[PDB]
DNA sequence: GGAAGTAGTTACGCCTGGTC
DNA sequence: AACTACTTCC
RNA sequence: GACCAGGCG
């Protein structure tokens, strides 16, 4: 048979073929391709307040990336330039118009109706196609796999959302009325409505509709949708005997109060209260149309359809009241689809173009008026091109994409992307997150899926709020991109299946759903299935189609839309895998690719919907006769920085977990591109390393052409008490050596702002009698230009781009711009560009060199995170007989409470491979086995535990017991203590309650909270609550008047305090009180509340 | 100077706010065009000035410096408060409406006044004494005073009141209330009358709940923020007032104008709308008033409640000065009360000491150094109150006029006191006064026996650092707050301050059978543990060599008090016979020879006579987070002092026994022998084939349910039973097979890290994993994975892992685990949140309790809740694990003290 | 007594950046 | 969302 | 200044 080590070659070439971010790409590009022309298509031609004039659009274009420069013309912009001059990477969109003057069409105008923000390495951006050397000299690294976005200079993700299959209902109890509720998200445009039939505990059926603010008796719904017989109702929903009576029942009591024409008008009442019975109609039908499964349809033709779909969900709810079927899981992947960038653009895009065509239609009637018909009908392209206005779209889809707010409810969808170091970067391209809130405690939702094997890693997620609501990507995963759906339904007809309307559903025939929707009967369904399996590995059909059926319910479903996570599976025919050694050998050779290893078949795409039906094997030897598929990999069902980890299964869950989290917080290259990029803050490892013991995947990815990390040789043994409670000891002398440093960069931006009336700042050194000076002292490095020369030393607070603004005070500001106060370094480069209006802008780059220093934070693979707490003299450090002393010391007391065993192999591991000469592959479940290690550290001349014989730096004495000592590849975090120390003895206040500021970066003060004074209190200090609470943040004096008790008024122009109230001047007396508390007082005493003070005598 | 003695609330009536404000504001906009405050606006000078180089109209004080002035707007209609929408309803329909009586009968009037006098201190009694008249009210339809029909009313959400009137025969018409109407109503109510409407006579009026004027808040209240862009930012109630001016406006212009009473109403109704929605936005039943951008305003209402409001954000807790924050790292060196400070920190962060007789040469060295040495001083005051920054050219003069009674913010030293916290902050032990001493690195530095109170684990863990600045503050912290107290825990009376791993695996090692040290150990670690010593005791064996040695009980003993004498079972009883034998040796005459112990001694019983140990072994039980024994009994029998020093030097020892005696943990230590392979095969064995039977006996109707729960239930609970036992009888073998000498087992046993069942885990099967209680369900249909059959109910297919750490899981059992460990970590943050919820609803419910100098517990207005706290008067504490006394250890200490 | 509505809460800090 | 508790129509 | 996102214990 074929060796797992042979199902790695495929793999390999699945990965090499197709990148780590195709989801992002591919949606993209099908968003380009057909997606802005569908959204055009949506939106019909303008019609504007005009007698013989309306619009029509023709075909979308996007032309290359360019600029428009506010006094030149449109040059070529590349992503270099975009991200650094602070510009938005987004090309031209043009339009097509059809005049349409007296129902005739004249010659088309082409008119740019605003910019679209590119997708970097897509079809259409500069970077696509493109060699290394290319990418190099256009200052990018050829490593980056781009699928980002440039938006203002920043580089923006669009994170995909986990949400609901759209268009398919699902059953479940309320267990609260003992009401059955069956509910469907029906989508269209960009409008989901929520539908929802419920069985109540009286027998009775209901039906919701999102703006019909009251339920509805379903009989009712299903009349008002076409269907006036009632007979016809009832074999309509369905033919079985007892859902027959359940039918007549619930048909009887709704026929005997409302008919068919009574339906409409009884919606009416609760949709438009009032007296207007023609309006009433009209919101009725309105709600019907549009409110009502709107994927079916907003045409009266639809209707009928809509009584169909109802129908069907109808029958569902039944059939769950009957208990003949389980309840629907929300959390199987079978009901969820993922929506990626390029659906969310195509919601975004839609927004925003009928703003713009609102706009335009605007324009059109407001000029028209505004100079009759002198020039609009003498000349129409200029009056349609000076009516455009295009700035409208690009700053909404800008704006959208910047801030992350999508239009609707939609928070989030675009987040910064992270460039710490490689695996931050892909892990956030290869993100997923679930709209549900953080706080509510989503027990179900939270939890590992079985349907997540192969789709979602099972590891890798955040702790705290976010934990089980983010995911990441399996490696495995595929995400499907859409095709289109009239083919598959006249291929799926042809195939044999006969619409419901003229063959009516029953028991003994199959019931088959195309994409959610059912579509026609069949009778034999598995032969259906069969066929439509065989007919997509001949190739005839898309790989984006996917087929189940269940014997259970009768039911065939039929799926071709998008956002489906797939894995890949070897097909497994009659005991004998598709796959061969042949096909293998191919494979590696290069003459087959995997695309030709789906399209013959071999390989097979599968969503949870089709693994339903699946019968999957692990191993190859391991297949049997009742076998349907193979595992092409266990091992990638792993995410990427849970690939990272070696020997995952050793670990126990949380450490791993831990593990695959702390791997996107290491320093290390993460980008070649570094040097002459612009970013707020970056990391670079001196000395990156490759890992001895890495799995294949991590080379297979290229986590090894940008490694973050070195190897340490690491002793688990208790040193002075101070690697207890996770602590760690490290070596002086590996440290001066280069182990675990790094450089720390920051960029500071200064614009020269251009104000309304020509009132522009200038970059200079400022002379000493500008408004808000420095000390002369701060601009010591700064140049007769005004900016500071590169590679000069600056500490905190001087300034590296001298500027000064016009005068606003009640001669000119300065608001210049300096180093944090915390922050020091060397300014390693300064750029001067142009903004996108015209105004120049300046970078300043400071770059730190961090050292390793006590309470520096430092991880494994493994998850054992811990701060530097004693930095030893190498003669200090025990030695072995072999002469090797630990750069790195772990207490034994961290082992086994986390039970991380994994940790101890990949020790026993790296010793192996180093002394080798080979790496160690340490994959996931078909790595070295710990026997086989064992084994060859007893045939090197080292004890088989890996425990040697340590002696005492100290005291030069051995130590009683064999040391465990092996290598571990350790990885320095960005939690440095350099940048989290703060201190604040006193300084700036807010305005509003003269309390210290909050955070670091502005002097702020560390809030003294509710849950510390509940401390203080239980502990009797309450002078000392007085002194924290009182003294330390807004202690003030106030003057209140004895007799009335409001606040006295002092005046300091006439040196007299009295109370305007009542005009006393001789019961008035100070009191000490909070700021805080006077503006309680002051916003009491607003909405009308008098707050009287009694004083009393001490 | 006073102190406010209490605060009277009540509703400010139109007299009170048309005197109290300095401006009326009638032009609805904020600033010119130049830059300056427009006259008549929101931003008058007359109300304040917050912008620099502006002067107040009303004060003449400078921005920061003026308090802030009110303001009024004369309102063209009056409007209806929201707030007291809902009480504004119920007196209306509990009030007559042409005379304004409360309608009800003056027997009733008279009985229920002398039950409002009475039981007024209680709120509960009161509101429902006021429900039951307004109840009563309400059903009446007629005013018994004059006779006169009471039309119901109705009231919608805030600020519609609708009263329904028989407008015709047989039809009845709702006329709703305008404010004008309603305000005359209220006035026409009597003052004999309120109290029985819970009203007060004075402080409140019901006809001033209907506002005709409303107070502006000062400037200072509202400040407006120049954005670096150059444009002007205001706030939110800002924006409300200009709007409320402007309609406010408008409508005196309709009125004085004269307008169709339709287009009046509906500018009322603007205004009614702009005021309510400033009062709250997010009041019932109104449209949020929005801003500009798009987000809804934020108004008074969200100024004072919610987690970020007045009351919770700026009153309980609020930012503080002279505090610091850093990564924690822990030093083993320093005493349990004392914190290690970086250089920075102490130079940055002052505490302000009045020169006196004594430190006056200290602090004129100290200002000599200045800001930059680290032994200097930043600040001086003098003690007219005028301040100076230490500097170049200025250092020489100020040390100079030091004099006396000025004041100089100098940089902390050695000694000094400050608050430490790590804040997830349960008990009062997350705040302890700690000594202050300066360290070069960049790091707080904390002891490791105090990390339990903290609950610190040195993995990123930062912790707060407050410096108090007066006097009585420094003598609070260091008299009621330092670490050497609070190392009973108040919650179960035991030491919470303790050994927590390596002092507990370095005291067995040092303590256990056969372990002895050479006389150059001995003296290393007797010096390093900073105990006092000039001479060796005898040692107690000889080497091969000659070499003497001595017993590591001999080495714990020289550091225990000589009085001092207990014994008891730690965890490292195996063999109970053993202990019985010392039980029965100690129980004849309690005092026995100590050679006849020695002869019998056990690593299972601690027996300390007189100060030295002559059986047992160092466990957790001698000193650690719970259940020390030594320790617990060394500081209730001789002090505080003593118990930080017997801890001190103890953590040191142990350190030093286990650095120089070696501990490591490695693969070696999951290892077992073929013999407990093959039984722990037989045990997975046998449980798969058990489990098996019992699927084919539910599977023929064979099973029966038990008691209590279904069929289905019966299987899954007798699978998981057997599960659990096969689990149970594997990590028997297990613990049978690795021994005492397995570094794993020992830190377990002796209850330094981990327990029984990570050891288990890792030498032996997983076991089986579950969520929420029940086996693994959740997947495809009849399954967890599709690697197994639909249907399958086996021990694989539904979570039972059978694999060890060590023997690597396979990706099936892989997964089950990592569906084992995402439940727990859930499981984490919910229980967090729900236990601060919790905690923070006890806490205010609970806070000022206190105990009186007679010794009950009493309420603040005087209630008493306890006539003794605890029913027996002994604080938990200071009590003997929840005991009063412990009888039986006074009677030994007592007999072996005189009879010794 | 329902049977809906309505309102009120849902740990504590800290850090970073980005946009208004 | 998911809990409680009132309130309040029935 | 408040909003979002990501982290840390
Ligand atoms: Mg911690
Ligand atoms: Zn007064
Ligand atoms: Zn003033
Ligand atoms: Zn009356």
């Amino acid at each position: 048979d074929v060796t797992p080590d042979d199902l790695w070659i495929v793999m390999e070439s699945y990965w090499q073929e197709k990148g780590l971010v195709r989801q992002h790409l591919d949606s993209y590009n099908a968003f380009i391709e057909r997606g802005l022309q569908e959204v055009v298509n949506e939106f019909g031609g303008i019609k504007p307040d005009i007698p013989d004039f309306e619009v029509k659009f023709g075909k979308i274009r996007v032309g290359e990336p360019e600029f428009q420069e506010p006094h030149g013309q449109r040059k070529p912009l590349y992503p270099m330039d975009a991200r650094i001059r602070n510009l938005t990477y987004a090309a031209p969109l043009y339009l097509e118009m059809i005049p349409v003057i007296k129902g005739v069409e004249q010659d088309p105008v082409e008119v740019r109706i605003g910019e679209l923000p590119i997708m970097l390495k897509s079809k259409v951006c500069r970077l696509y196609g493109l060699s290394d050397e290319e990418l190099i000299k256009l200052g990018e690294d050829p490593k980056d796999p781009g699928g980002y976005f440039i938006i203002n200079g920043s580089e923006r993700v669009i994170v995909s959302i986990e949400d609901i299959a759209p268009n398919r209902t699902l059953v479940e109890k309320d267990e609260r009325q003992e009401k059955y509720i069956a509910k469907v998200f029906s989508y269209r445009h960009g409008y989901r409505a929520l539908v929802a039939v419920e069985r109540r505990k009286d027998g009775i059926l209901y039906v919701d509709i999102p703006n019909v603010p009251k339920p509805v008796k379903f009989v009712y719904v299903m009349r008002a949708l076409g269907l006036e017989r009632d007979k016809d109702i009832v074999e309509a929903v369905g033919n079985d005997p007892e859902v027959q009576q359940i039918m007549f029942d619930n048909l009887e009591d709704a026929s005997d109060i409302t008919t068919q024409q009574e339906a409409l008008e009884f919606i009416g009442k609760l949709v438009a209260p009032g007296q207007a019975r023609e309006y009433r109609l009209k919101r009725a039908e309105y709600v019907i149309d549009n409110n009502l499964l709107p994927h079916m349809g907003v045409s009266p033709e639809d209707r009928i359809k809509k009584a169909y779909y109802l129908g069907m969900m109808a029958l569902k709810v039944i059939e769950l009241s009957l208990g003949r079927r389980p309840e629907d899981d929300k959390d199987h992947y079978a009901n969820k689809r993922l929506r990626l960038a390029g659906d969310l653009l195509k919601d975004l895009f839609r927004v925003a173009f009928s703003q713009l065509v609102k706009d335009i239609q605007y324009q059109m009637t407001k000029t028209y008026q505004r100079k009759g018909d002198k020039y609009t009908f003498g000349n129409i392209h200029r009056f349609i091109r000076n009516s455009i206005r295009p700035d409208v779209l690009t700053e909404r889809i800008e704006h959208a994409l910047a801030t992350g707010a999508w239009p609707g409810g939609r928070t989030g969808v675009s987040q910064l992307l992270d460039r710490t170091n490689y695996m931050s970067t892909l892990s956030h391209l290869r993100r997923v997150t679930s709209p549900l809130d953080r706080e509510q405690p989503h027990f179900e939702a939270r939890d590992l899926h079985g349907t997540h094997w192969g789709r979602i890693c099972p590891t890798e997620t955040p702790e705290g709020p976010n934990c089980g609501l983010v995911k990441n990507l399996a490696l495995m995963a595929q995400i499907t991109t859409a095709v289109p759906e009239e083919e598959i339904r006249e291929y799926l007809m042809s195939l044999g299946i006969v619409p419901i309307e003229v063959r009516r559903p029953d028991p003994t025939l199959w019931r088959v759903y195309l994409n959610g929707v059912l579509i026609g009967t069949i009778e034999d369904g598995k032969a259906l299935v069969q066929r439509i399996r065989q007919d997509r590995r001949s190739g005839k059909i898309s790989d984006v189609i996917n087929v189940a059926y269940y014997e259970d319910v009768k039911e065939v479903y039929v799926n071709s839309d998008d956002g489906r996570v797939r894995r890949p599976l070897i097909i497994v025919e009659n005991g004998v895998p598709k796959l061969t050694k042949e096909h293998v050998q191919a494979v590696k050779e290069g003459r087959l690719k995997w695309s030709d290893l789906i399209k013959m078949g071999i390989i097979e795409y599968l969503d949870a919907e089709e693994e339903e039906n699946a019968y999957v094997a692990m191993w190859p030897w391991e297949v049997t006769e009742e076998h349907t598929h193979l595992e092409l990999m266990p091992a990638a069902i792993l995410g990427l920085p849970a690939s990272l980890v070696p020997y995952p299964e050793h670990n126990a869950a949380p450490r791993n977990t831990y593990g695959a989290g702390m791997a996107k917080q290491s320093l290390g290259l993460g980008w070649a591109n570094f040097r002459i990029r612009v970013d707020t803050r970056g990391h670079l490892l001196h000395y990156p390393q490759i890992p001895l013991v890495n799995s294949r995947i991590m080379k297979a990815v290229g986590y090894e052409d940008r490694p973050a990390g070195q190897n340490f040789v690491v002793a688990v043994l208790a040193y002075q008490g101070y690697n207890m409670e996770d602590a760690i000891i490290i070596n002086k002398a590996s440290i001066e050596r280069g182990l675990a440093r790094s450089t720390f960069f920051r960029t500071y931006e200064a614009e020269e702002k251009k104000y309304l009336g020509g009132q522009t700042d200038k970059f200079e050194i400022p002379d000493p009698t500008v408004r808000g000076y420095r000390g002369e002292k701060y601009y010591r490095n700064l140049d007769e230009d005004g900016l500071i020369f590169p590679e000069s030393k600056v500490e905190g607070k001087d300034v590296l781009v001298g500027r000064t603004s016009p005068p606003r005070f009640l001669e000119r500001r300065e608001t210049s711009v300096a180093v944090r106060p915390s922050e020091k370094g060397v300014v390693d480069k300064v750029i001067i560009t142009e903004t996108g209006d015209g105004t120049k802008l300046v970078k300043v780059t400071v770059r730190d060199l961090r050292i390793p220093e006590l309470g520096d934070k430092f991880a494994s693979r493994h998850g054992q995170k811990g701060v530097i707490g004693l930095i030893v003299p190498q003669e200090d450090m025990p030695w072995t007989e072999s002469g090797i002393v630990p750069d790195l010391i772990v207490n034994p007391h961290g082992i086994p409470s986390r039970m991380t065993v994994g940790q101890l192999i990949e020790a026993i591991g790296g010793k192996v491979a180093s002394l080798k000469g080979r790496r160690v592959d340490g994959t996931a479940f078909i790595g070295e086995p710990e026997e086989k290690l064992r084994k060859e550290l007893e045939e090197l001349g080292f004890k088989h535990t890996g425990r040697e014989i340590m002696y005492d730096g100290i005291t030069g004495k051995r130590l009683e017991a064999d040391i465990f000592i092996g290598v571990i590849y350790y990885q320095r975090l960005h939690h440095m203590v350099a940048d989290k120390i703060h201190a604040r003895s006193r300084g700036p206040v807010q305005v509003l309650t003269k309390q210290p500021t909050e955070g670091r970066a502005r002097e702020g003060g560390l809030r003294f909270g509710e849950m510390e004074r509940d401390v203080l209190v239980g502990h009797g200090a309450a002078m000392l609550l007085i002194e924290r609470l009182l003294e330390e943040s807004d202690k003030t004096e106030v003057w209140v008047c004895e007799n009335c008790g409001h606040i006295a008024l002092e005046d300091k122009r006439r040196r007299r305090v009295y109370c305007p109230v009542c005009g006393e001047e001789e019961r008035i007396s100070k009191v000490e009180m909070s700021y805080a508390f006077k503006l309680l007082l002051d916003e009491l005493k607003a909405m009308v509340i008098r707050p009287k003070l009694n004083l009393s005598e001490r | 100077k006073k102190v406010i003695g209490s605060i009277e609330f009540g509703i400010l009536s139109p007299q009170e706010i048309r005197k109290m404000s300095a401006v009326e504001v009638t032009v609805p906009d904020t600033y010119d065009d130049d830059g300056y405050p427009i006259e008549g606006g929101v931003m008058d000078k007359r109300m304040g000035v917050i912008d620099p180089g502006l002067r107040c109209e009303t004060c003449g004080g400078r921005a920061g410096e003026c308090p802030g002035h009110f303001g009024h707007i004369e309102l063209a209609r009056p409007v209806i408060h929201v707030g007291f929408a809902k009480t504004i309803y119920r007196i209306l329909e509990s009030t007559c409406r042409e005379c304004g009586r409360i309608k009800l009968t003056d027997e009733e009037i008279e009985e229920y006044m002398k039950k409002i006098e009475l039981a007024r201190n209680r709120r509960s009694e009161f509101n429902e004494i006021i429900k039951e008249i307004h109840k009563k009210a309400k059903e009446r339809m007629v005013c018994p005073h004059c006779g006169a029909p009471q039309y119901p009313i109705k009231f919608e959400k805030p600020t519609i009141y609708w009263e329904i009137r028989k407008d015709e025969q047989g039809n009845e018409y709702r006329h709703r209330l305008m404010p004008t109407e309603v305000r005359d109503w209220l006035e026409k109510i009597p003052d004999k009358d309120l109290p029985l409407l819970g009203l007060d006579p004075e402080k409140s009026r019901p006809e001033w709940m209907v506002l005709t004027v409303l107070p502006v808040p000062p400037v200072t209240a509202r400040p407006s923020i120049t954005l670096e862009t150059g444009i002007r930012a205001e706030d939110d109630l800002t924006h409300k007032l200009v709007d409320i001016i402007r309609i406010n406006n408008r409508l005196k212009q309709n009125i004085e104008a004269g307008a169709p009473q339709l287009i009046i109403e509906d500018l009322w109704d603007l205004l009614q709308y702009h005021v309510t929605t400033y009062i709250n936005n997010e009041a019932p039943g109104v449209p949020p008033a929005k801003h500009k951008s798009g987000r809804p305003l934020k108004t008074l209402a969200q100024r004072l409640k919610g987690k970020e409001g007045r009351f919770r954000g700026n009153l309980s807790g609020k930012r503080v000065n002279f505090s610091a924050r850093t990564v924690i790292s822990p030093d083993p060196m320093i005493s349990i009360n004392e914190v290690g400070v970086p250089v920075e920190v102490a130079m940055e962060l002052t505490v302000p000491e009045k020169v006196t007789e004594f430190n006056i040469e200290r602090l004129r060295k100290m200002v000599l150094n200045g800001p930059d040495k680290y032994p200097g001083a930043n600040y001086v005051i003098d003690p007219e109150g005028r301040r100076r920054r230490i500097m170049d050219s200025n250092k020489e003069t100020l040390a100079n006029q030091l004099d006396i009674g000025w004041t100089v913010e100098r940089h902390l030293m050695d000694g000094d006191i400050v608050l430490f916290n790590r804040q997830p902050s349960l008990h009062r032990m997350s705040i302890m006064a700690h000594r202050v001493r300066v360290m070069p690195y960049r790091t707080f530095r904390l002891n490791l026996a105090v990390c339990p109170p903290y609950n610190a684990d040195f993995d990123g863990d930062e912790m707060n650092l407050h410096v108090p600045q007066t006097e009585e503050a420094q003598a609070e912290a260091r008299i009621l707050m330092e670490v050497q107290n609070h190392i009973i825990s108040p919650r179960y009376g035991g030491p919470i301050i303790g050994g927590i791993q390596d002092h507990i695996s370095g005291g067995y090692l040092l303590t256990r059978e056969g372990a002895y040290f050479t006389r150059d150990e001995v003296e290393q670690m007797l010096m390093f543990a900073g105990v006092d010593i000039t001479e060796l005791p005898e040692p107690d064996k000889y080497d091969e060599n000659g070499n003497p040695l001595w017993s590591g009980k001999t080495i714990f003993s020289l550091l225990l008090p000589e009085d001092l004498t207990v014994w008891y079972r730690n965890k490292l009883c195996d063999e109970p016979e053993r202990c019985e034998a010392l039980e029965k040796l100690i129980e004849e005459k309690l005092m026995p020879d100590p050679e006849e112990v020695r002869k019998l001694a056990y690593d299972g019983f601690v027996y300390i006579q007189n100060g030295k140990l002559l059986s047992g072994a160092i466990d957790k039980k001698a000193y650690g987070r719970e259940d020390g024994i030594i320790l617990d009994l060394i500081v209730r029998e001789y002090g505080v002092e003593r118990a930080r020093q017997f801890l001190d030097q103890v953590t040191k020892l142990t350190i030093w026994v286990i650095t120089h005696k070696g501990f490591t943990t490695g693969i070696d230590d999951e290892d077992l022998p073929e013999e407990a392979r093959d039984r722990i095969r037989e045990i997975i064995r046998e449980a798969e084939e058990r489990v098996n039977k019992l699927i084919e006996a539910y599977k023929r109707g064979e099973l029966e349910p038990l008691p209590g729960k279904s069929l289905e239930d019966t299987l899954e609970s007798l699978i998981m039973a057997v599960l659990a036992e096969a689990r149970d009888n594997a990590g028997a073998v297990a613990e049978k097979y690795l021994g005492m000498d397995n570094h794993t087992v020992i830190m377990a046993k002796t209850g330094a890290r981990g327990k029984i069942l990570n050891i288990t885990q890792m030498a032996a099967l997983l076991g089986q994993q579950s969520i929420r209680g029940k086996r693994l369900y959740r997947g495809f249909r009849g399954r967890v994975l599709s690697h197994f059959k639909p249907g399958d109910l086996g021990a694989r297919a539904k979570g039972f892992v059978v694999n060890s750490y060590k023997s690597g899981l396979t990706p099936q059992e892989y997964f089950f685990h990592a569906m084992g460990g995402r439940e727990g970590l859930v499981d984490t943050a919910v229980r967090t949140a729900q236990s601060g919820y919790m905690q923070r609803r006890l806490i205010n419910a609970l806070q000022d309790l206190k105990v009186e100098y007679d010794g009950t517990v009493r309420s603040p207005e005087g209630i008493i809740v306890q006539f003794k706290y605890g029913e027996d008067g002994v604080d938990p504490m200071k009590s003997w694990r929840g005991k009063t006394v412990d009888v039986d250890r006074i009677i030994v200490r007592t007999l072996l003290k005189m009879r010794g």
